[PDB]
RNA sequence: GAAAUUGGGCGCAAUAGAUAUAGUACCGCAAGGGAAAGAUGAAAAAACCAAGCAUAAUAUAGCAAGGACUAACCCCUAUACCUUCUGCAUAAUGAAUUAACUAGAAAUAACUUUGCAAGGAGAGCCAAAGCUAAGACCCCCGAAACCAGACGA
C-alpha cells in the first residue's frame, strides 16, 4: 500500500473511455451525476484502474463529471518529512538528522 | 548523619611518572560522639593546626583540657596508621594540616528551674577531624615588612586610570 | 530542605485500559435509546446525590434527610453540628447582602 | 544589579570591524520534537524559513537534530569558543525568526 | 513526600550544574562533541572570511604531522601539514615587511624584522587561530592544540590561500588578521630593547647629528618616595624628547624611547593603517 | 549625544540603527576635527565637504538585562519590570579631511 | 494536603541569588534577603538619575578646573562657547581637556576673545560694527 | 413553615490521612486531657541542597546596599519591613531564624457565551424575546461568659 500518486497523461482520454463504458453524448465533462448508481460505477472504475479513491469528504463535491476531472489531475505526494526537507535541495550548511 | 572523612583513606592516585615530584603522603582520620563540646575542640585543634606531629604531641600531653587527652589518643593513632597502612616511613615527618570539629548527635535531657519552669538541657557530643601530610611542616608566614607595604601602595597607585572618561 | 533528591519512579498510564477505551459509553442513552432511561441513572454514588448537584448546606440537608435515619451516632452529631454551623454562616455571615 | 553581576569593557573579537567584518556564529543547532505541540513554530521555522537563512549567511553550518524533546532549544556557538543556548518553546514563527537574527 | 514531578526534574538539573561547577570536566575537542559535520565546517569556514579557497586544497591544511604518526598507530590496534605550512611561513614573512618597510621606511631592518616575529610569533597567531575557528578544523594528537602546532595550521591556511586566489587576496588576508594585531600597541612592546639609551646613539650618529644632552627640564618632589622627573633630551640646545619616570635614571632610559619613537615613525600620534 | 571619536575606535549606542552588520556608514554632523597641530570647529557643524567619517557595524546586541522595581512602604506598592534596551556598536574607519578651506 | 508547592526551592533562589555578596544573615535567610534584595533593586533604579547628575557634576568639576589653568572661570567659557556657535557638551569638554589639551587650550582661547569682544561691545554702546568672532551664521 | 396532590475514587501518603505504632507513654485525686515517631539492599547467612557551624575572627564611617571603580573598603546617594493611622526611621504593634503547615465557602437579579425560539425546559416552572445550560462574588485566629450532665472534702 503507498498514498503516492501521479496524475497519468492521458487521464483526459481515459476518463473520457469509462464514461462511454458507464453510458456518449456531447458535451461529455458537464454530465451530473444526480443518480446513485451513476456515481458508483464511474468512480469504482476510476478508483481500481488508477488506484486513487475519492474521499468521503470529497465525493459530495462532484456533481459533475467537470469535478472527477479536477481530481484526478492533482498531485499527492504522501512521503515523510524527512525526505521532503532534505531533498528540498538544501544549502552546503544546512544538515538535517532524524532520530526516529 | 555522613561519613565523608573516613572514605578519603581510599582514594588511589595513578601511579606516578618519574618526571614529576614525588607525591606527600596524607592520611584522614577522626573520631566521633566525644562527650565534649565542639567549641571547646577549637581551642585545641586551632592550637596544633600548623605544628608537626612530634611538637602536637608535647603541646597536648601538657594542656589541662579534658580534649587533649583525646586528641592525643587521636594523633597517636593516625601515626600509627601512617607507617602501617598508608607508607610513611618516618614517624616524625608528619605535620597537621588541618584540624577541625563538628558537633555530633545531642541528647537531651531536662533541667529544672526554681518553679514549674523548667528548661531543655542538651548533652553535648562532638567529632574531630585531623589530616597529617607527610612532611616538614611549612614555616609560618611572617608579618609583610616596611618594603613590602610600599611595594603595594606604589603597585596601587601605578594601577589607577583616568576614571569616567576616555 | 524541601525537594526530593532522586526523581520518581515514571507513571506509565494505559490509556487503553477498560475504564478509558469505554468511558462516556451510554451517557446519552436517553435521546438515542428512546428516552426509557435517563442519564442521572447512569451515575453511580451515594444514595442523596445520585443526580443532585448543590452546595455544602443542601448536601448535609439532604443527607440527614435521605439516609440519616441510618447514619452513626457521632456521625450524625457531626451532621448535626455542621447543619447548625453552615446555617450561621449562610444566613448571618459574608460580604453581601 | 550591577554590584552583583560582573561587568566587562567594550570590546570586538579581534578587531572585528578593521579590515573585514567576520560573521560571528558559526554554528546554530536546532532540536525540534516531531510530534509536540511546544515545537509548533519550530516545525515551522524548519519547515519554511531555515532554507531562506541558511543561504543569508553561508558561515553559519545550521544542524537541525530532531530528536523527541519537551523543550525546543536554539544552541548558538560562536567563534571565541562562547556558547548561548535559548529556547524557542512554544514561539511563534516570527518570534523565531527575529530571535535567530538576533543570534 | 510532596506528589509530582517537574520540580524533581529541575532540581536534577540544578544538581548537574552544581556538579560541573564542583568538579567541572576536562575539555573535550570540538569533534568528538554532538553536531559536527568536517565538510560542511570548512566550506562555511571559507565563506566567513570572505574569501574562496579550494577545499581539497584547505583540507589538507588543516592535517598536521603528529595526526598521521597517531593515525598509524591506532590502525595497528593524506599529506602532511608541512608543505603548504611552508609557503604561507615564507610568504607572510615577505608579505609583512613590505606592508612595513611602505608605511614606516624610516625603522630600521633590526626593528621591522624584530615585528614581523611579533606579528608572527606564538602569541598573535595563536590568539588570531583560536577566533579564526582553526582549533576546531585542525587535526593533531593532543588537546589543547599545542601553540607550536596551532602556528603551523594558521599559516597552513594562509598558504592554502595563496595557491587558491593569488598573492593580491592572500595580502589583504594578511592585512585583515596579522596587522590588526598591532593596533594601540606600542613600537617597544613589540620591540623589547635593552639598552635604548645606547642605541640612539648609533641612529644620531647615521643622521650625522650631535649625541644628546640630557637635562632635567621638569621635576617634582625629588626628596619623597614618589618623585616625578622629566628629563629631556637636547641636541644643539634644540630637544628631540622629553620623558617622565620615577626616579633620573629610569626618566632618561625613557626619553630615548620617545626620541626613538619620533625617528622611526612609530608615535602614538602618526597616521593610521589604511584599510 | 557627541562622540569624542578617533579612527579605530569602537562606540555602542542604546538604539537599533535598523541596519545590516557590516555595512559601512558615513557619520555626518562632524562638529570637530582636531590634530596635533591644528583643529577645525564648525559653527555648529564642519561641512561635508571637509570632512568624512566612516563606520562600521560590528555586532547588534541587546543590554545587560536591567531592572525596574518600585517600591513604596506601608503601601502594599511593589512592581518590578526587567528590560533589555537594544544596542549597536560602531567601529570607526577613518576620518578623512579634504582641503576646502 | 491535596496540592502543595513542591517548587518552593526555586523560588528562594530567585531572590537569593541577587543576595550571594551581601553581609550578616542577608545572604542567606531568606525573610531578611528579600527586605534587602527589594532595596538593592529600588536603590539600582533610583541611581540612575543620579548617575546622570554625578557624571555632569563631574564633567563641571574636570571644565572648571581645566578652564583655572588659563585663567578662565567655568561660567565665561561655556557662556562664549554658545555664542560662537560651538556646541559642544560637558562630556567632551571634559575630555578635551584631559586628552587634547592643546584644542582645549583653543578653547579657552576662542573664548576668551569673544568675552573680550562682548565687553568692547558693550563699553562702546551705540551701532559699532561687530565684532568678528562674534558674528552669528544664521540658518533659514 | 406545612398539607391536599405528584411519584469503587480529577481521596490523603508520616506536621497529611484516624488521636492512633496508642487511647499506650505521660499528665490529673478523679471525671478527664492526651503525644511523638519509621525509611539500605535481590541477599546483612553480603556524595551535590535549609538554618547552624567549621574550613577561614577582625581595620576609621554609620538600614549594611547602590552608583561605581584598576581595586574588597575609602568617595557620592539612601530615615528596615509589616500593621495601625491625620500623620511612624519613629523611642507605636509584631517578628531570633530555617523547614513544613496556616486564611474568600453562596443566593435571586444582572452580565458573558451557546442551544432552541413565541416558545423554552428530560413532567413541576418561567414567558408581552423569552427560556435552558455553563462561567463568574461573599475569609482565618482570639474572649470574659451562659447552660446541661458527670467528677472532686
Ligand atoms: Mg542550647
Ligand atoms: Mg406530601
Ligand atoms: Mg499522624
Ligand atoms: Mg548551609
Ligand atoms: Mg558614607
Ligand atoms: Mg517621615
Ligand atoms: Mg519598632
Ligand atoms: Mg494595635
Ligand atoms: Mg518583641
Ligand atoms: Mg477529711
Amino acid at each position: 500500500r503507498s498514498r503516492a500518486y501521479t496524475p497519468p497523461e492521458d487521464l483526459q482520454s481515459r476518463l473520457e473511455s469509462y464514461v462511454k463504458e458507464v453510458f456518449l453524448p456531447s458535451n461529455w465533462q458537464d454530465i451530473s451525476l444526480e443518480d446513485s448508481r451513476l456515481k458508483f460505477n464511474l468512480l469504482a472504475h476510476l478508483a481500481d484502474d488508477l488506484g486513487h479513491v475519492v474521499p468521503n469528504s470529497r465525493l459530495h463535491q462532484m456533481c459533475r463529471v467537470r469535478d472527477v476531472l479536477d481530481f484526478y489531475n492533482v498531485p499527492i505526494q504522501d512521503r515523510s518529512k524527512f525526505d521532503e526537507l532534505s531533498a528540498s535541495n538544501l544549502p552546503p550548511n544546512l544538515k538535517i538528522t532524524w532520530s526516529y | 548523619i555522613s561519613r565523608k572523612w573516613e572514605k578519603k583513606n581510599k582514594i588511589v592516585y595513578p601511579p606516578q611518572l618519574p618526571g614529576e615530584p614525588r607525591r606527600p603522603a596524607e592520611i584522614y582520620h577522626c573520631r566521633r560522639q566525644i562527650k565534649y563540646s565542639k567549641d571547646k575542640m577549637w581551642y585545641l585543634a586551632k592550637l596544633i593546626r600548623g605544628m608537626s606531629i612530634d611538637q602536637a604531641l608535647a603541646q597536648l600531653e601538657f594542656n589541662d583540657k579534658k580534649g587533649a587527652k583525646i586528641i592525643k589518643e587521636v594523633l597517636l593513632e593516625a601515626q600509627d596508621m601512617a607507617v602501617r597502612d598508608h607508607n610513611v616511613e618516618f614517624r616524625s615527618n608528619l605535620y597537621i594540616a588541618e584540624s577541625t570539629s563538628g558537633r555530633g548527635q545531642c541528647l537531651k535531657r531536662i533541667r529544672y528551674h526554681g518553679r514549674g519552669r523548667f528548661g531543655i538541657m542538651e548533652k553535648v557530643y562532638c567529632h574531630y577531624f585531623v589530616k597529617l601530610v607527610e612532611g616538614p611542616p611549612p614555616p609560618p608566614e611572617p608579618p609583610k615588612t616596611a618594603v613590602a607595604h610600599a611595594k603595594e601602595y606604589i603597585q596601587q597607585l601605578r594601577s589607577r586610570t583616568i576614571v569616567h572618561t576616555l | 530542605i524541601g525537594i526530593r533528591l532522586t526523581l520518581p519512579p515514571p507513571k506509565v498510564v494505559d490509556r487503553w485500559n477498560e475504564k478509558r477505551a469505554m468511558f462516556g459509553v451510554y451517557d446519552n442513552i436517553g435521546i438515542l435509546g428512546n428516552f426509557e432511561k435517563h442519564p442521572k441513572e447512569l451515575i453511580r454514588g451515594p444514595i442523596w446525590l445520585r443526580g443532585w448537584k448543590g452546595n455544602e448546606l443542601q448536601r448535609c440537608i439532604r443527607k440527614r434527610k435521605m439516609v440519616g435515619s441510618r447514619m452513626f451516632a457521632d456521625d450524625l452529631h457531626n451532621l448535626n453540628k455542621r447543619i447548625r454551623y453552615l446555617y450561621k454562616h449562610f444566613n448571618r455571615h459574608g460580604k453581601f447582602r | 544589579t550591577a554590584r552583583g553581576t560582573p561587568s566587562r569593557f567594550l570590546a570586538s573579537v579581534l578587531h572585528n570591524g578593521l579590515g573585514r567584518y567576520v560573521q560571528q556564529l558559526q554554528r546554530l543547532s536546532f532540536s525540534v520534537s516531531r510530534d509536540g505541540a511546544s515545537s509548533r513554530g519550530a516545525r515551522e521555522f524548519v519547515e519554511r524559513e531555515v532554507i531562506d537563512f541558511a543561504r543569508r549567511n553561508p558561515g553559519v553550518v545550521i544542524y537541525v537534530n530532531s530528536r523527541p524533546c519537551c523543550v525546543p532549544r536554539v544552541v548558538a556557538e560562536y567563534l571565541n569558543g562562547a556558547v548561548r543556548e535559548e529556547s524557542i518553546h512554544c514561539k511563534s514563527v516570527e518570534e523565531i525568526s527575529t530571535l535567530v537574527q538576533k543570534l | 513526600v510532596k506528589k509530582g514531578f517537574r520540580a524533581a526534574f529541575r532540581f536534577q538539573k540544578e544538581l548537574e550544574r552544581q556538579r560541573l561547577l564542583r568538579c567541572p570536566p576536562p575539555p573535550v575537542r570540538r569533534s568528538e562533541k554532538p553536531n559536527w559535520d568536517y565538510h560542511a565546517e570548512i566550506q562555511a569556514f571559507g565563506h566567513r572570511l570572505q574569501e574562496n579557497f579550494s577545499l581539497d586544497l584547505l583540507k589538507t591544511a588543516f592535517v598536521n604531522s603528529c595526526y598521521i604518526k597517531s593515525e598509524e598507530a591506532k590502525r595497528q590496534q593524506l599529506k602532511s601539514n608541512q608543505e603548504l605550512s611552508e609557503q604561507g611561513t615564507s610568504f607572510s614573512q615577505t608579505c609583512l615587511t613590505q606592508f612595513l618597510e611602505d608605511e614606516y621606511p624610516d625603522m630600521p631592518t633590526e626593528g621591522i624584522k624584530n615585528l614581523v616575529d611579533f606579528l608572527t610569533g606564538e602569541e598573535v597567531v595563536c590568539h588570531v587561530a583560536r577566533n579564526l575557528a582553526v582549533e576546531q578544523l585542525t587535526l593533531s594528537e593532543e588537546f589543547p592544540v599545542p601553540p607550536a602546532v596551532l602556528q603551523q595550521t594558521f599559516f597552513a591556511v594562509i598558504g592554502a590561500l595563496l595557491q587558491s586566489s593569488g598573492p593580491e587576496r592572500t595580502a589583504l588576508f594578511i592585512r585583515d588578521f596579522l596587522i590588526t594585531q598591532m593596533t594601540g600597541k606600542e613600537l617597544f612592546e613589540m620591540w623589547k630593547i635593552i639598552n635604548p639609551m645606547g642605541l640612539l646613539v648609533e641612529e644620531l650618529k647615521k643622521r650625522n647629528v650631535s649625541a644628546p644632552e640630557s637635562r632635567l627640564t621638569r621635576q617634582s618632589g625629588g626628596t619623597t618616595a614618589l618623585p616625578l622627573y622629566f628629563v629631556g633630551l637636547y641636541c644643539d640646545k634644540k630637544l628631540i624628547a622629553e620623558g617622565p619616570g620615577e626616579t633620573v635614571l629610569v626618566a632618561e632610559e625613557e626619553a630615548a624611547r620617545v626620541a626613538l619613537r619620533k625617528l622611526y615613525g612609530f608615535t602614538e600620534n602618526r597616521r593610521p593603517w589604511n584599510y | 549625544r557627541q562622540w569624542k571619536v578617533t579612527s579605530e575606535d569602537l562606540i555602542l549606542i542604546g538604539n537599533e540603527l535598523d541596519l545590516a552588520c557590516g555595512e559601512r556608514i558615513r557619520l555626518e554632523k562632524v562638529l570637530l576635527v582636531g590634530a596635533d597641530n591644528f583643529t577645525l570647529l564648525g559653527k555648529p557643524l564642519l561641512g561635508k565637504d571637509l570632512v568624512r567619517v566612516e563606520a562600521t557595524v560590528i555586532e547588534k546586541t541587546e543590554s545587560w538585562p536591567r531592572i525596574i522595581m518600585r517600591f513604596r512602604k506601608r503601601k502594599n506598592f511593589k512592581k518590578k519590570r526587567i528590560v533589555t534596551t537594544p544596542q549597536t556598536v560602531l567601529r570607526i574607519n577613518s576620518i578623512e579631511i579634504a582641503p576646502c578651506l | 494536603l491535596r496540592n502543595r508547592v513542591t517548587d518552593r526551592y526555586f523560588r528562594i533562589q530567585e531572590v537569593l541569588k541577587h543576595a550571594r555578596h551581601f553581609r550578616g544573615r542577608k545572604n542567606r535567610c531568606y525573610r531578611l534577603a528579600v527586605r534587602t534584595v527589594i532595596r538593592a533593586f529600588v536603590k539600582c533604579t533610583k541611581a540612575r538619575y543620579l548617575k546622570k547628575k554625578n557624571m555632569r557634576t563631574l564633567w563641571i568639576n574636570r571644565i572648571t578646573a581645566a578652564s583655572q589653568e588659563h585663567g578662565l572661570k567655568y561660567p565665561a567659557l561655556i557662556g562664549n562657547l554658545v555664542k560662537c556657535q560651538v556646541e559642544l557638551n560637558r562630556k567632551v569638554l571634559a575630555d578635551l581637556a584631559i586628552y587634547e589639551p592643546k584644542t582645549f587650550k583653543s578653547l579657552a582661547a576662542l573664548a576668551s576673545r569673544r568675552r573680550h569682544e562682548g565687553f568692547a561691545a558693550a563699553l562702546g554702546d551705540g551701532k559699532e560694527p561687530e565684532g568678528i568672532f562674534s558674528r552669528v551664521v544664521q540658518y533659514h
